[PDB]
């Protein structure tokens, strides 16, 4: 009954893993060769990567 | 906005709107641009 | 698979779908939402929460 | 000690906070308004009213 | 000239 | 000036001399910049029809929408000029001021 | 570009317009159909990775 | 035709210029 | 000139359209609106304001 | 005919006018 006044502070471990990105058009593995990676082997064309 | 033009294309500026000595104010006659 | 799987124009993953007219009551509360799925879409309603 | 490099015990994963992807300075990653804010990737959020 | 129509208040 | 750092009245704080607060005008911006999120992505505005429900928009964050307006109202128009309506007055400094 | 700027005791920033046409064409076909193509030269934001 | 929706200077409908049909201003362009 | 150029059936000039779904964050907000334009109707957006 | 010389307005080239070559510009008249 006599609590104080008190803010909340939130947060996340998650360890031993890799923060994956898939490069692929919905995030999924649909397979390893993804379609974005399909897209740039027709488009023919170098990138840079910011 | 744009000068006006006559379309002989080519595309060629008009000189009407230009200013002129008048014996009568330009804008009761016409439009100055 | 690259064709026919997904689309390449501006589309959200997740929408955000906000109360339309929210009523109170002393021991309870309603929510009613316009769950606006548009045309060329599906929405499992498995992915749908509060 | 453990060498995270090389066995996989990672543990600083909590330390990231976005990830902005842009492919060639101009074109941001996934881009088509994907995410809920499409152009980073939002890991975690300290302030967040939304 | 002689095109240009008349001046009146509001038209 | 504060004569003394004592509290309470005193013979001293006779000699305490006053200034007026610096001017500080609060305002909404020239053409209401800011109330609108233009160029977050995270906030785009949707224009789409709702059938589809498909947006229209595609805003971008190196696009500069606000300064796109600002400089389109000096080429169409005479800036100097006030609009309520829009809130449109323009930030002009004095020249006597810059200038000394 | 390497520009060289007079030193000021303030973090500073540089604001560079690289001009390009950022050109939007507005298709209507049908009663409620609005349907953009946005496209602008050189800093398209759009490529085959996305 | 779409003559008969301006306003007649005289007898002849006042229509507009060819050249104010779209617009070109950019910045410096 | 006389014909063809204004109706003659009730119709207003401006519409008031109320926010199908508003939104109040403590650091933004959203409004969503309808806007409907009826048949042989034409709105130009630079007259549309909130 | 040197039109390839002017900015294209479009399709076509924006030539000046014939009428602006020279100068009459004088005090008084």
């Amino acid at each position: 009954k006599t609590a104080v006044d008190s803010i909340t502070q939130k947060k996340f471990l998650c360890d031993r893993t890799l923060w994956r990105i898939p490069f692929s058009s919905n995030f999924m593995s649909m397979g390893a060769l993804t379609d974005l990676g399909q897209n740039l082997l027709y488009a023919n064309s170098a990138h840079a990567l910011d | 906005p744009r000068p006006p033009v006559e379309e002989p294309a080519v595309e060629t500026v008009s000189p009407e709107g230009r200013g002129e000595k008048r014996p009568r104010p330009d804008r009761e006659e016409t439009l100055v641009t | 698979p690259t064709h026919d799987v997904t689309t390449d124009r501006s589309q959200r993953l997740t929408l955000r779908f906000i109360p339309v007219d929210r009523e109170d009551t002393a021991y309870s509360y309603k929510a009613r939402f316009t769950l606006a799925v548009g045309d060329n879409r599906v929405l499992d309603m498995a992915s749908t929460y509060f | 000690g453990s060498i995270p490099y090389l066995d996989g015990t990672f543990y600083l994963n909590h330390t990231f906070k976005k990830v902005a992807i842009t492919f060639d300075s101009s074109v941001s990653w996934p881009g088509n308004d994907r995410l809920l804010t499409p152009n980073e990737f939002e890991i975690k959020r300290s302030v967040d009213g939304e | 000239g002689l095109r240009f129509p008349s001046k009146m208040f509001g038209g | 000036y504060m004569p003394t750092i004592k509290e309470g009245n005193s013979r001293e704080l006779m000699g305490q001399q006053s200034m007026p607060n610096r001017p500080n005008y609060i305002a909404f911006r020239d053409n209401f910049i800011g109330l609108m999120y233009y160029n977050s992505t995270g906030n785009m505005g949707v224009l789409a029809g709702q059938a589809s429900q498909l947006n229209a928009v595609v805003d971008l964050q190196d696009r500069n929408t606000e300064l796109s307006y600002q400089l389109l109202l000096d080429s169409i128009g005479d800036r100097t000029r006030y609009f309520s309506m829009w809130n449109q007055a323009v930030d002009s400094y004095d020249p006597d001021v810059r200038i000394i | 570009m390497t520009f060289e700027v007079d030193p000021m005791d303030e973090p500073t920033l540089l604001y560079v317009l690289f001009e390009v046409f950022d050109v939007v064409r507005v298709h209507r076909p049908h009663r409620g159909v609005i349907e953009t193509v946005y496209l602008r030269t050189p800093f398209s934001a759009g490529n085959a990775t996305t | 035709n779409f003559a008969s929706l301006a306003p007649r200077h005289g007898s002849r409908p006042f229509m507009g210029n060819w050249q104010d049909i779209g617009t070109s201003n950019m910045s410096g362009g």
